[PDB]
RNA sequence: GGAUAGUGGCCUACCAUGGUUUCAACGGGUAACGGGGAAUAAGGGUUCGAUUCCGGAGAGGGAGCCUGAGAAACGGCUACCACAUCCAAGGAAGGCAGCAGGCGCGCAAAUUACCCAAUCCUAAUUCAGGGAGGUAGUGACAAUAAAUAACGAUACAGGGUCUUGUAAUUGGAAUGAGUACAAUGUAAAUACCUUAACGAGGAACAAUUGGAGGGCAAGUCUGGUGCCAGCAGCCGCGGUAAUUCCAGCUCCAAUAGCGUAUAUUAAAGUUGUUGCAGUUAAAAAGCUCGUAGUUGAACUUUGGGCCCGGUUAACGGGGCCUUUCCUUCUGGCUAAACCAGGACUUUUACUUUGAAAAAAUUAGAGUGUUCAAAGCAGGCGUAUUGCUCGAAUAUAUUAGCAUGGAAUAAUAGAAUAGGACGUUUGGUUCUAUUUUGUUGGUUUCUAGGACCAUCGUAAUGAUUAAUAGGGACGGUCGGGGGCAUCAGUAUUCAAUUGUCAGAGGUGAAAUUCUUGGAUUUAUUGAAGACUAACUACUGCGAAAGCAUUUGCCAAGGACGUUUUCAUUAAUCAAGAACGAAAGUUAGGGGAUCGAAGAUGAUCAGAUACCGUCGUAGUCUUAACCAUAAACUAUGCCGACUAGGGAUCGGGUGGUGUUUUUUUAAUGACCCACUCGGCACCUUACGAGAAAUCAAAGUCUUUGGGUUCUGGGGGGAGUAUGGUCGCAAGGCUGAAACUUAAAGGAAUUG
RNA sequence: GAAUUUGGACAAACUUGGUCAUUUAGAGGAACUAAAAGUAGGUUUCCGUAGGUGAACCUGCGGAAGGAUCAUUA
């Protein structure tokens, strides 16, 4: 029984059969339809640079709130403009605007992590130089 | 319709054996099913069986004695490479010291231990344990 | 259970556990021979001589008490019909479907009933010119099916 | 025929009309050079392979060509295209996907260094050349080995006279990170190995990277900061969607490494062949027929005896006999029959063994690179003219070749004998390796074939009839279908008649009909629809569905059968038949009910959102549409597993009951048995998340055959494409994006 | 034996016409968002289809329970 043909001539109907059924997937339809190189904010990539649009100011609640918020960047290769997320307070005046920032995912797939909806990026390098290290005054910002 | 008579006369058997019955009847029967049963006497599964004899196709009545745990056929039969039969024990066996894969070879139906002994192999047919 | 029902019978006849002539029989083997072929040419088919010798001679089975079956005596002789005895029914059985059919036009029962024994037609005259008893194309037709049958 | 180095539609003339494909041809995509291989390791798989080895192709894009054995060559030429260089403005020259190096692109990648010393290649050739190649520079791609300390003495805490730790207590030893004579190394140097001299007392020569609610190891720490119509009153306590707001102390893990991002793999049985699921959680086509595909009952030499002989009485080997080695031919024993010998599947599938299968990589044997990753080295001596081991082995899962086997699954053979076998006789048709001197032709003999006829020789040739299937027949059975016919009240309308003031409608009114008599009563007539009660945990049909009488027409299941054929079967993309209600195009007829529409009153409450009139429709014919909670929310075929009582159809039996008007057939009933149904009750041998299930059982101890469908929730049955339909619409049917849940089953507040 | 020339095969490329496909301007609109802050009642739950309504919703025809069986006799 079991609803699968079971003849020792039978491996065609198996073959199409599992080639429709793994069409029906998540990671086998993005990966062979190549989802990653036209509609995805990277071209299929780890990092990627981009210039600082704007500081947008989206806090945490009214006025008694943790600030975490952070900016609107235009990419460099595709143009696009998504949001990021800068690291903890006394980061956020380190990126100015047109500040040539280098960015990585956030750890989930292309999902927020954490409680801030619609970011899905994080500031690693800002003006070429670092983030964590010129937070921590081990370094200091180049001018320009 | 009746793809396989000795699936009928496995199942047959064990529904026999797990309801705990003496002795089943079982038809058709047949070369396969005659050699199968053969194999199960000699290595103490079964009981004793007869041949009843009429005209068109026959039927066995097998006299059960315990120490059956599971016997089993393997629909289609694969053909089973030599160095590939401990594959297929590894597949369907409990353990390795008790509990036979019977293969259907050119010199005959046989258990899988005779036919690593005699260096010979074919499809594969059935398991009993 | 069936080809073209639910249906799930099992009643049928039941051949005896006995190949050896039975004793009260005690007759001939030749005369029922002749006999068989008279009957054939008064015009029955071989089933209706089957029942007639069982109902009336004694002949339990034509295959035991000859040792050939009966539609290898009429063929033995020169009696075979051109078509086999069950695809002439199943046609005949069709022909007179379709002759309802046309009369009664909006009978859709009859008109599933007539696709199932064409079907069924189909099958036995493909098995039929595959065992290479009947022509080998023998092209059944609706029209012509007619003319076939008388 | 031409052309080619040569075959070939490679080209040309002539003639045919073929060739491929549902076993997926042809077309479209590829973020596609192919392979040896790489990661992942229970197995099977999944993912990558531009890249050091092999083969292909290109030198900015196309095309053409000389030289030459070899090029459609670009560190060769020619023309066009796109770029672009130089200047005296006439003209000339170009091709880094060779090695360095630059711009651009980017998340992403090094020196315009030295040399032929090694490996090999080229040349007239030991000698010349080689950005091939090697050496060094940059280099945390990856991989190997392991520095940042070790031992005492004194005082305490101990276990307690021998053992641990603590200390702004103390003693000297050891050594390389480095600096560097020298020598080695090297084409020349750098570096490594060796080494005279210098080089350790803590802010030395100082180790980092993450984390401490759970997952997941380690805080019942400290302080400060921003908010309070909470207490107190200027000290403060407590609360703070302060998603902790931040620092310090302490602790955990790994360590010259650690973290993060994307992708991929294992745990995942979220691809499921092994190995998923489909009653209710995603998911069984509305139903049936049916082509390809997949799958398909049993059966034909088994058994016995004989020896010999391999391994520690058991396992496994081969030959003889038992009606039993059949087959294509030479050399000998002989009187078609033996021996020595050349070999054979009607066709396969399968399986054992073997050959031929690049190295590197993988598994693995040997060997102290000081160990190890590596490497194929090395080992031993009178170390004075020496000796010698090795560089194994395994894997390669398809295809092709050779070979032993004959279980399993297929194919064919004698049915109109046109079948086999021969020292059975005749005729035809052909051939000669020869002898008559060699040869051409003529004839006979001889020998070998093939063919047409007659004698025989023989156990002369046909497997069961599957609790598979179709067919025939007998008696039934059914609210199964079509046409025609018959009937029953009821509803509405009309005629006649009786009598008077209201009748309908609502929780309450109003619209409506009414002294030309409303509603009600009586008699009669007409039209269309529908078939109550009987009507059931009953029946029929593939489902949708089917309920008055009678007739005709064809069909159907089950039972009975010592009838017939002998596999004709199960499931099923393509294709097709039917398909509730609603709906569409014309004709008919319109009694009820009634979408739409029209009017009445809208009274807090409609809990009691209504009333009356009424179009399409409801009925039917001829065409369309193909959808339903089309539900048993359970695909179809087969096998087995548990008790009981009803009930429908058929059959068997009863010196059983009843009505015959004589107890003969037959009917109704009762008891027992059987086959095929619709169902019901209890239980768990079992199953499950549970509700529950005799199937939803026979399953981690996972395989009887087959078809369809599903892969977290939304976007979405949406967009686009195609196709069917007059239309309504149907069938097929995404993605971007967004989210950590949506959900199923019971018990409890 | 050069310049030059006739015919042919190999053919780069340029002008026009059609066609395939990618990206970017362009009125209009409908969707979604945070928008801290705008304008008492009916209650069976659905399915297919037709008509009507800002708005779920209502009505007509057919279907399902994924809706809670008491008493009596046999």
């Amino acid at each position: 029984g079991k609803g699968k043909p079971r003849g020792l001539n039978s491996a065609r109907k198996l073959r199409v059969h599992r080639r429709n059924n793994r069409w029906a997937e998540n990671n086998y339809k993005k990966r062979l339809l190549g989802t990653a190189f036209k509609s995805s904010p990277f071209g299929g990539s780890s990092h990627a640079k981009g210039i600082v649009l704007e500081k947008l100011g989206i806090e945490s609640k009214q006025p008694n709130s943790a600030i975490r918020k952070c900016v609107r960047v235009q990419l460099i290769k595709n143009g696009k403009k998504v949001t990021a997320f800068v690291p903890n307070d006394g980061c956020l005046n380190f990126v100015d605007e047109n500040d040539e920032v280098l960015l990585a995912g956030f750890g989930r797939k292309g999902k927020a992590k954490g409680d801030i909806p619609g970011v899905r990026f994080k500031v690693v390098k800002v003006s070429g130089v670092s983030l964590l290290a010129l937070w921590k005054e081990k370094k200091e910002k180049p001018r320009s | 319709t009746r793809s396989s008579v000795l699936a009928d006369a496995l199942n047959a058997i064990n529904n026999a054996e797990k309801t705990g019955k003496r002795q089943v009847l079982i038809r058709p029967s047949s070369k396969v099913i005659i050699k199968f049963l053969q194999v199960m006497q000699k290595h103490g599964y079964i009981g004793e069986f007869e041949y009843i004899d009429d005209h068109r196709s026959g039927k066995i009545v097998v006299q059960l004695n315990g120490r059956l745990n599971k016997c089993g056929v393997i629909s289609p039969r694969f053909n089973v490479k030599i160095g590939d039969i401990e594959k297929w024990t590894a597949n369907l066996l409990p353990a390795r010291q008790f509990g036979y894969v019977i293969l259907t070879t050119s010199a005959g139906i046989m258990d899988h231990e005779e036919a690593r002994r005699k260096h010979v192999s074919g499809k594969i047919l059935g398991f009993v344990y | 259970g069936r080809m073209h029902s639910a249906g799930k019978g099992i009643s049928s006849s039941a051949i005896p556990y006995s190949r050896n002539a039975p004793a009260w029989f005690k007759l001939s083997s030749e005369s029922v021979i002749e006999q068989i072929v008279k009957y054939a040419r008064k015009g029955l088919t071989p089933s209706q001589i089957g029942v007639l010798l069982r109902d009336a001679h004694g002949v339990t089975q034509a295959r035991v008490i000859t040792g050939n079956k009966i539609m290898r005596i009429l063929k033995s002789n020169g009696l075979a019909p051109e078509i086999p005895e069950d695809l002439y029914y199943l046609i005949k059985k069709a022909v007179s479907v379709r002759k309802h059919l046309e009369r009664n036009r909006k009978d859709k029962d009859a008109k599933f009933r007539l696709i199932l024994i064409e079907s069924r037609i189909h099958r036995l005259a493909r098995y039929y010119r595959t065992v290479a008893v009947l022509p080998p194309n023998w092209k059944y037709e609706s029209a012509t099916a007619s003319a076939l049958v008388n």
